[PDB]
């Protein structure tokens, strides 16, 4: 998972 | 010492509800598993709170009643009105430090702690203030709810963001993986305010809203929030935080649209997610011309495919996702079509309603 | 293997269902986590297993198929063919280590465990009764089973054939419940202990259709046979108490009572009695009743009701939660409580019907 | 609590 930030 | 008043149980029964449900959440601080009655002029009020949110419930005192006031178990008064039958008139009155209550020949006498200790209220001011209908505000948080942070270290991600400008109401929600935004009108010319109401105080005030005729009443201060429909006001505090700059989040370019039925997108990814990782939840899109795949893997090496026509012309693509998040969307959006907007495997997408901008998702990819 | 078979969603879906009742949440061995498929002659048979009860079902191939057997996971297999849309075909077929499922643009490989890996009895007592009969003599009983006590033989339900009847009795040592029905058959006189779940499993399938149940009983196992489904469980190797020695042998304290106002009495008073020990009191006096409650912050419920009474006067302290559990499996509108003495059992029914009968022992004043 | 044994 990547993050929003 | 000498409260007493005499309400049909059909009067009572949904405030003792109301004010019940919220509490025993604190064994340690007997009294405030009690909710604290008070008898004054024609009114009875029914109060109980768990320090961080409180509810109050007001009924009218049409037959004879005599002030006063004393605190008793929540969910033991509520349970003996709902074990009454249909029609049951319940007289209560205050006997030294035991609460009698009494109908037709049922006899309880409940214990009480006193009034005095019961802890007094929040003082606070109202900064701002406004009217919308109860389905305005149900999914208002509805769009968003399923996208908080659930037990996040960062505290501030543990809520919803209530937002007032202009004349529209915005609630947004992420756990830093996935973001929820919808906005809705509600006709009052409003400053500009952004508060964030913790877990608990949004599932309170969902449970509140009965959809019915009587508006809600929304009065934000500098630490609370209270709503008030009917003869119920909920009052909790506000998360003392700063809710993250979500517009600088939210897709500035996303050059690559994709439309497709909402239910078959959904039903095709909940069989691939049979087939999924099941801590990691991974499948892979394939996007073409007007047909999307979606595979997946897991340890076993099983393995899922699903081929649907979409609506694409654009660039061929492969991105990976979290099912779980994807699927919540969608289950999240009841409409006809949706529209994703993409941008490249690495950054992340937005749905939405094809036909409507209320709300809007934004879930970013996994590096499968 | 050479299986192949393609079969419609629908006629998959209740035998996917049912075969899976006997599996849990991570099982011990990999392979209980499987169903056994089976293709020969016209026939898909589907079953699952945790060792100790075992249900088959039978599904007819009108499609073209190829005999052949696997296993595959039990819960992802459902889930597929649930997961599918309404009216769709399914084909499977092997390749090697794998089972594929095709439907639609819809492709699925899942992980297989050789048919040769996956887990014989005689009947000795066979009788055939209508599914609504068994239904109501396991729910007229079922809550009073024992849930994991020390005494294994009193974790399951005994049932009893007797001359024309059969019987399910159910104790926990604290409290019990029979139910007999007749079933038209003459009967040699038996008894075996079903376990819990193989009770529960029982009751589950069935659906009260038209079609009847047919039971085989042996020294080790019980049958049952509903249409297209076969349910096998071992029995439990215990002697189940003699229950015939609680009834109370001669009750000279006889009262009747409606039986909704003497449940919502009970569940009122409730409220107020010890959240541990449930105990309320019955005070019996001519034509009335009083129940009490007190709790250790001493908070009091009294209950009035009018009733039919006319023996001694008594008092008597139950566990609510056994008496409540009475009446509501009594579905009836007025009921008869048998007394001897404070400290004897008690004999519950429906006034109007001995068909079932539960005893409840009293709790210590 | 009394027992049935
Ligand atoms: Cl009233
Ligand atoms: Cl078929
Ligand atoms: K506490």
């Amino acid at each position: 998972q990547a993050x929003l930030f | 010492s000498h409260m007493k008043f005499t309400v049909e149980r059909e009067h009572l029964l949904k405030p003792l509800q109301q004010v019940s449900g919220p509490l025993g959440g604190r064994p340690t601080l007997p009294i405030l598993g009690n909710l604290l009655l008070q008898v004054a002029d024609g009114t009875l009020s029914l109060t109980g709170t768990d320090l961080e949110m409180e509810m109050v419930a007001r009924v009218a005192l049409v037959q004879p009643h005599e002030p006063g006031a004393t605190t008793v178990p929540a969910r033991k008064f509520f349970d003996i009105c709902r074990g009454l039958p249909e029609g049951a008139e319940i007289a209560v009155q205050l006997e030294g430090e035991r609460m009698l209550v009494r109908s037709g020949r049922s006899r309880f006498s409940l214990s009480t702690l006193p009034a005095a200790d019961f802890p007094n209220l929040d003082d606070w001011q109202s900064e701002v203030e406004f009217t919308l209908p109860q389905a305005t505000m149900k999914r208002l948080i509805e769009a968003t709810q399923f996208s908080m942070a659930h037990q996040d270290v960062r505290y501030y991600l543990n809520g919803m963001l209530f937002e007032t400008e202009g004349e529209e109401l915005r609630t947004v929600a992420t756990d830093g993986h996935r973001l929820a935004v919808c906005s809705m009108p509600i006709g009052q010319s409003l400053p500009s305010h952004s508060v964030i109401v913790p877990r608990k105080g949004v599932i309170e005030l969902m449970r509140m809203l009965d959809g019915g005729d009587n508006p809600l009443r929304v009065q934000i201060g500098s630490n609370n929030i209270r709503a008030h429909v009917g003869d119920f006001i909920f009052t909790s505090k506000l998360v003392d935080g700063r809710f993250p700059d979500y517009r600088r989040v939210l897709p500035k370019n996303p050059d690559k649209h994709l439309e497709a039925g909402c239910d078959l997108l959904k039903q095709a990814f909940a069989r691939a997610a049979i087939l999924s990782n099941e801590k990691f939840r991974g499948v892979r899109l394939y996007v073409s011309e007007n047909q999307l795949k979606i595979t997946a893997n897991n340890p076993e090496q099983e393995e899922a495919e699903e081929i649907l026509d979409v609506t694409y012309s654009g660039a061929e693509m492969e991105i990976g996702f979290n099912v779980s998040y994807v699927l919540d969307v969608l289950n999240a959006l009841k409409c006809e079509n949706v529209r994703m907007m993409l941008t490249d495997s690495v950054s992340s997408v937005q749905i939405e309603d094809a036909a409507s901008q209320s709300a809007a998702y934004v879930v970013m990819p996994m590096r499968l």
